[PDB]
């Protein structure tokens, strides 16, 4: 009951008989990821304070100007 | 009542024809009973062979030059008898290609078993046939082996009456097997499964039809299995060539 419903076309033996077509191709698709990985670029350290000491300074001379010239 | 066989365990001997003590022999043996019971047991023992003895006649026909009934001495040379007493088969062991020994109900003996076999209930019944009958069949290279075999086979479909279910089923079954494998239309799992189907009848059924209708095919596919593996290749071969127009 399994002969021709499987594939009746031209084979000889009940061996090599079907064709499937159920999985992957050949190559497994890829390698894939799945560690984590998250870069860390940012100014790290003395940038951000020389940034944030430098630009407090500058801002206080600022305002001095300002002041001086609305009074 | 309808012609069909009984259960062996009350055998005829103590329930019957009418349940009466009544036994069955062949004409045979009933008809030679005088001559034999008159000329006393040692002319009859003085033939055959050892444990096979007596006079029997042979009917053969099939493919020979005279077709012919002649009795002889039981173990007697196929060869002996054909090329003596029937005609010689139109070639001498040249282009004969079957034996049937016994009757329909007996497997093949090919070519090269049977240039050697003896004629009795023995020889031949332990080199796999039986005597049966003695009812020998020649067929030669000419006609179709598979043929011969499923018209054999219509015909145990066309007389097996029927009372239990082995016989019956199993025998229209081996009659269809056997004219899609004498076309060419199947595979060799197919030649398995007709050995398989075989065995089962034989086995399973009342009395000997069953195994009257698994003997031939067995024998067959015995003795004859590159030929029938050859039709059915070409046969497949010439489909795939007409399929790919
Ligand atoms: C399928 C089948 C076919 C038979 N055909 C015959 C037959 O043609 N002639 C016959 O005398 N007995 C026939 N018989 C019965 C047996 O041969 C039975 O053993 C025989 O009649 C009695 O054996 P005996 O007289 O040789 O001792 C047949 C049995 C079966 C199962
Ligand atoms: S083939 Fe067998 S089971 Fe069938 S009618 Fe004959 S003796 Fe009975």
């Amino acid at each position: 009951t399994e002969a021709y419903i499987r594939n009746k076309p031209g084979m000889v033996s009940v061996k090599d008989m079907p064709v499937l077509q159920d999985g992957p191709p050949p190559g497994g698709f890829a390698p894939v990821r799945f560690a984590r990985r998250i870069p860390n670029k940012g100014p790290s350290a003395v940038a951000i304070f020389l940034a944030a000491f430098g630009t407090f300074s500058w801002g206080m001379y600022q305002v001095g100007q300002g002041n001086k010239i609305r009074r | 009542k309808q012609g069909k066989p009984r259960l062996k365990p009350p055998f005829p001997a103590n329930a019957g024809l009418y349940g009466c003590p009544t036994t069955v022999t062949n004409v045979e043996t009933v008809a030679v009973s005088p001559t034999i019971l008159r000329r006393g047991p040692e002319w009859f023992a003085g033939f055959g062979r050892k444990n096979n003895a007596g006079t029997k006649l042979f009917c053969v026909s099939g493919h020979v030059n005279k077709p012919c009934t002649v009795e002889e001495e039981m173990s007697i040379p196929l060869k002996e008898l054909i090329e003596r007493h029937c005609g010689g088969v139109r070639g001498g062991w040249d282009n004969l290609l079957a034996v049937i020994p016994g009757g329909s109900s007996v497997p093949l003996l090919p070519k090269s078993i049977c240039d050697d076999v003896l004629m009795d209930y023995d020889a031949l019944k332990a080199v796999q046939s039986g005597l049966g009958t003695a009812a020998v069949i020649v067929m030669d290279k000419s006609t179709d082996v598979v043929d011969a075999i499923a018209r054999l086979s219509y015909f145990y479909k066309h007389e097996s009456c029927g009372q239990c279910t082995p016989c019956r089923e199993g025998t229209g079954w081996l009659w269809t097997i056997m004219e899609r494998m004498k076309v060419g239309n199947a595979k060799l799992e197919e030649i398995d499964m007709l050995q398989e189907l075989t065995k089962q009848i034989e086995g399973h059924t009342i009395c000997a039809l069953g195994d009257a209708a698994a003997w031939p095919v067995q024998g067959l596919i015995r003795h004859f299995r590159p030929e029938l593996e050859r039709r059915i290749r070409e046969n497949a071969e010439r489909e795939l060539l007409q399929a790919t127009g």
